[PDB]
């Protein structure tokens, strides 16, 4: 099979601005496990984000989450940008600052 | 209760990456890491501490290497280009009592077609691919027998080593900060999103209420953080006047009661 991923995106702790924080993509229900995951801020590439191992659910399909430290702002904007083979086009999830 | 490896080769990875790995688990939390470049297995997060028998993670080295060939083997048995991907969940569970209760499945490309029978000593399937792998180990003429050895000796053992060593990791409890907002949606409607931040272990309830009378779940999203924590979130739509008549509660190991929260 190929499943497509699911996309999440959310912070590890409520998001205060100016208070210091991780920003996270939890990917995850897909197959195979190929898969190309960059965080975005306004658009731009963020470089020193890291990743977890490669693991799978109870259903074979794959997960992944990838994290960067950052530091949140009323007019900042973040999203995650995915692409795997079952997309035509890489997938941008935007962060909203709640869910 | 329980102890779990997710192996899994791919026929062709992409370079820098591993064409093997595997992520040792106890109940919800990673304690084992190993892949085919580094070729060593190490500990996770609070596990690096965890006060070991010194030839411990030897041993988890040596049986995944075992693994390991037995996984690129599978490939060579295997009669297209593909690629493919053999994928396989082992470990165990202490039981209702103090014998062990082994799981040994596989999956090719994402479908179940394998398991291991423990009551024979043989891998089994319907598919001429799970019967050509099966053979094909089988015939690895030591695998068997380390496979049974693995699952009722080695892999239910460790179980108890970790759950006396690492016992306090394992009954680690944090309630999770909570939030309750409201965006606008649709006209005449917004959206409620309960938000439940850094908790474990992972589970948890999160269900609305319309004034005090029950609103149901919402829709749920649950996902991992970096430490091996966890988060949540659950969402209603509602109509835009009449938004501060939902609360939500939460209810969680962490804590000693089911909270309430308002917007």
């Amino acid at each position: 099979i190929q499943r497509t991923p699911k996309i999440q995106v959310y912070s590890r702790h409520p998001a205060e601005n100016g208070k210091s924080n991780f920003l996270n993509c939890y990917v995850s229900g897909f197959h195979p496990s190929d898969i190309e995951v960059d965080l975005l801020k306004n658009g731009e590439r963020i470089e020193k984000v890291e990743h977890s191992d490669l693991s799978f659910s109870k259903d074979w399909s794959f997960y992944l989450l990838y994290y960067t430290e950052f530091t949140p702002t009323e007019k900042d904007e973040y999203a995650c940008r995915v692409n795997h083979v079952t997309l035509s086009q890489p997938k941008i999830v935007k962060w909203d600052r709640d869910m | 209760l329980s102890l779990l490896y997710h192996l899994t080769a791919v026929s062709s990875p992409a370079p820098g990456t591993p064409a093997f790995w595997v992520s040792g688990w106890l109940g919800p939390q990673q304690y084992l890491s190993y892949n085919s470049l580094r070729g060593e297995a190490e500990p996770c997060g609070a596990w690096v501490w965890e006060n070991q028998v010194s030839w411990y993670w030897e041993k988890e080295t040596t049986d995944l290497r075992i693994k390991e060939k037995l996984f690129l083997e599978a490939f060579k048995a295997l009669g297209g280009k593909g690629p493919y991907t053999l994928q396989g969940l082992l470990g165990c569970e202490l039981g209702p009592d103090n014998t062990s209760v082994p799981t040994a499945k596989f999956a090719l490309n994402g479908e179940e077609f394998m398991n291991f029978d423990l009551k024979q000593g043989t891998w089994g399937g319907d598919w001429p691919e799970a019967l050509a792998i099966s053979q094909r180990w089988q015939q690895q003429d030591k695998a068997a027998n380390k496979e049974l050895t693995f699952l009722l000796f080695s892999c239910p053992h460790r179980l108890r080593e970790h759950l006396e060593r690492g016992r306090g990791n394992l009954e680690w409890k944090e309630p999770p900060s909570m939030r309750l907002k409201a965006r606008p949606s649709s006209p005449g409607f917004s959206v409620l999103t309960c938000s439940a931040f850094s908790f474990y272990p992972p589970e948890l309830q999160l269900r609305f209420l319309r004034n005090g009378l029950a609103a149901g779940t919402g829709q749920g999203d649950f996902g991992p953080n970096s430490d091996g924590s966890f988060h949540a979130s659950s969402s209603l739509t509602v109509k835009s006047g009449d938004e501060h008549h939902y609360c939500c509660i939460v209810q969680h190991a962490g804590l000693a009661q089911p909270l309430r929260v308002e917007l």
